């Protein structure tokens, strides 16, 4: 989880992911909020289909100390699946998101009891 | 998490099929996966234990059904009006990651649990 690893899929070929990565980043950045505090890192960028391209990313958080850190995973995966967040998302191409931190039985069980 | 499928077999075509398997354990995504001789495992149908929101490839969109009885911890798959292109082996699978979108519910490779499979063959 400490990895921060989202895999994102765009309804968009995979040359023109990359050749507009630069304006891609800006605006999940936006999409998190602009603040200099969070930087997105591209981690790969892999066809999948004619139309359809995964990229996975991270987040760089910065603490008021200097010391920067991963966004978790998870918690980056809760932001961007909320509804309002989704949406926008969706907007940039983005029709799936995946973490990959396993869950355990207990977070799993939560999330079933309070699916909002 | 565990996984036993069963309730597969010959069918004509035009025919029913009702698979069953028995799960244990906790999972966010669980689905059915098929493989044809020789050819890759592809997602069937897909539910996800949140918010029970089912996922289907259109060839199978009308004919296919996912289902769960959570008393028995068993889900099923009503596959009717099946077509001999539909033979394959059957796998039930399920995971543990967070999703959304159907690629990531109905892709084999974002599944890490894995039953033993079923056989169904339609034809004449």
């Amino acid at each position: 989880d400490e990895d921060g690893l989202i895999s994102l899929i765009f309804n968009k070929k995979e040359s023109d992911i990359r050749g507009q990565q630069q304006q891609l980043v800006e605006s999940l950045h936006k999409v998190l909020g602009g603040h200099q505090t969070l930087t997105v890192n591209v981690e790969g960028v892999k066809t999948k289909a004619d139309n359809q391209t995964e990229v996975i990313i991270y987040v760089v958080e910065r603490s008021p100390n200097g010391t920067s850190r991963r966004v978790g995973a998870s918690a980056l995966f809760s932001y961007f699946e909320q509804a309002h967040i989704k949406a926008n998302m969706q907007s940039l191409g983005v029709t799936g998101a995946m973490a990959q931190t396993e869950l355990s039985p207990v977070q799993i069980k939560q999330l079933i009891q309070n699916p909002l | 998490v565990q996984l036993q499928e069963s309730g597969g077999g010959l069918v004509q075509p035009g025919g029913s099929l009702r698979l069953s398997c028995v799960v244990s354990g906790d999972y966010y995504a669980i689905g059915w996966f098929r493989q044809a001789p020789g050819k890759e495992r592809e997602g069937v149908a897909a539910i996800s234990s949140r918010d029970g929101s089912t996922y289907y490839p259109d060839a199978v969109k009308g004919r296919f059904t996912i289902s769960r009885d959570n008393a028995k911890n068993t889900v099923y798959l009503q596959m009717n009006s099946l077509k001999p292109e539909d033979t394959a082996v059957y796998y039930c699978a399920a995971d543990r990651r967070q999703r959304w979108g159907p690629y990531y519910y109905l892709s084999a490779l974002e599944y890490v649990y894995w039953g033993q499979g079923t056989q169904v063959t339609v034809s004449s």
